[PDB]
């Protein structure tokens, strides 16, 4: 099937750079023109650069001429959006998408989005976080069920990846949208099992932040 | 004003 | 200039037929422009290119629901017999070569909502300090708010109870599979944690008020 993969989102500072890639594949690339649009976090979106299918046209907006380049190498199917000079409103998530083939229509349509790669411009200080085990008030443990939590506070930049038990505990886990509070995150993970298996059985969360290169497994203790 | 075609190699 | 004028917002009963407005300058009120659909946590999906006569070609695996037409600068996405997957966000699209300049403008986007959608209440899950926690001399009480539908909610802290206002931080609701969720959180010191008899978690959700309660004490 169609797919459209980008890659390299990440933070940087104001005035850095980043590099991000577009791996292409189930269609014919380099038959098709290509563009990058982004959307702001409030949901606008914005068109920042074209580029034809043999490589001969390439345009830009006014926001981004001079700081940003687009590239294609059809031998490897991938396409590149070059970012430098970057400022704090260049936050945003960044998609690949593929122009509808020539032969069908010569406008401007968009037929196939990636699922995006985020990309975040900002001064706020990287922070790893504080991981607390959450087991349940003593009035809460007898039910049926019960259900453990994890609370993963003060980091920055998003994201963190949590699981449970590495993984293998996956139905009946919730992880919950974080909260933003001066620069920094905070959020909450839950796991719900039956009450024969916890604490009988371990249950730990795992919780790793990429930014800060640190992870954290936290065993949930009556 | 008449809107254009989006240009291509070979078009 | 080129512009894309939508409203922010339109509802439609479950059933109905919709119909949107996506208006033109007047200046270029013959374009070809598209429609896409972004639903929640997706990319925008193409759902058709819709030319100034009305004729369109739709996307892959768009339902035979959708259709377009078109009067003067007006362009209209149409769905038929509107169903709860519909709910998106709704932006159309166009594109000029000016001086052999590539432009492409984007409608701010129509928010659509389903109307008359059976309710799905929230559950609550409540959430001690951790004793860890409680030694840096700190405590949040987390509130874990899940499946409910529609997506609004207001979410409110009491101690005792009577309304807390400093230190609540509650998140804005995600999707979750059919329903939503949110979260919130309240930050105390040890010794308010200790000193009150209860605290409440209580969410106003259409009309009804769930609450959960937990105390320090046992």
């Amino acid at each position: 099937e169609v797919q459209v993969v980008e890659s390299g989102g990440g933070l940087v500072k104001p005035g850095g750079s980043l590099k991000l890639s577009c791996a292409a594949s189930g269609f014919a690339f380099s038959s098709y023109d290509m563009s990058w649009v982004r959307q702001t976090p409030e949901k606008r979106l914005e068109w920042v650069a074209y580029i034809s299918r043999g490589g001969g046209y390439t345009y830009y907006p006014d926001t981004v001429k001079g700081r940003f380049t687009i590239s294609r190498d059809n031998a490897k199917n991938t396409l590149y959006l070059q970012m430098s000079s970057l400022k704090s409103e260049d936050t945003a998530m960044y998609y690949c998408s593929r122009h509808i083939y020539y032969g069908s229509s010569h406008y401007y349509a968009m037929d196939y989005w990636g699922q995006g790669t985020s990309v975040t411009v900002s001064s706020a200080k990287t922070t790893a976080p504080s991981v607390y085990p959450l087991a349940p008030v003593c009035g809460d443990t007898t039910g049926s069920s019960v259900t453990l939590g994890c609370l993963v506070k003060g980091y920055f930049p998003e994201p963190v990846t949590l699981t449970w038990n590495s993984g293998s505990l996956s139905s009946g886990v919730h992880t919950f949208p974080a909260v933003l509070q001066s620069d920094l995150y905070t959020l909450s993970s839950s796991v719900t099992v039956t009450s024969s298996t916890w604490p009988s059985q371990s249950i730990t969360c795992n919780v790793a932040h990429p930014a800060s290169s640190t992870k954290v497994d936290k065993k949930i203790e009556p | 004003v008449e809107q254009h075609h989006r240009r291509t190699d070979n078009d | 200039q080129l512009v894309l004028t939508q409203s922010s917002s339109a509802s439609f009963s479950l059933g109905a037929s919709a119909k949107l407005t996506c208006t033109l300058s007047r200046q270029h009120s013959t374009y070809t422009i598209e429609w896409y659909q972004q639903q929640p946590l997706k990319p925008p999906r193409y759902v058709m290119e819709l030319k100034k006569d009305g004729s369109h070609s739709t996307g892959d695996g768009i339902p035979d629901r959708f259709s377009g037409s078109s009067s003067g600068a007006d362009r209209y996405l149409s769905i038929s017999n509107i169903q709860p997957e519909d709910e998106a966000i709704y932006i159309c699209g166009v594109g000029d070569t000016i001086k052999e300049q590539f432009v492409y403008v984007f409608g701010g986007g129509t928010k659509v909502t389903v109307l008359g959608q059976p309710k799905s209440t929230p559950t609550l899950t409540v959430f001690p300090p951790s004793s860890e926690e409680l030694k840096e001399n700190k405590a949040t009480l987390v509130c874990l708010i899940s499946n409910f539908s529609p997506s609004g909610v207001t979410v409110a802290w009491k101690a005792n109870g009577t309304p807390i206002t400093q230190g609540v931080d509650t998140s804005n609701p995600t999707k979750e599979g059919n329903k939503f969720m949110a979260s919130s959180f309240l930050h105390l010191t040890s010794d308010q944690w200790r000193s009150h008899n209860s605290f409440t978690c209580q969410v106003t959700h259409e009309g009804d008020t769930v609450e959960k309660s937990l105390s320090p004490a046992e």
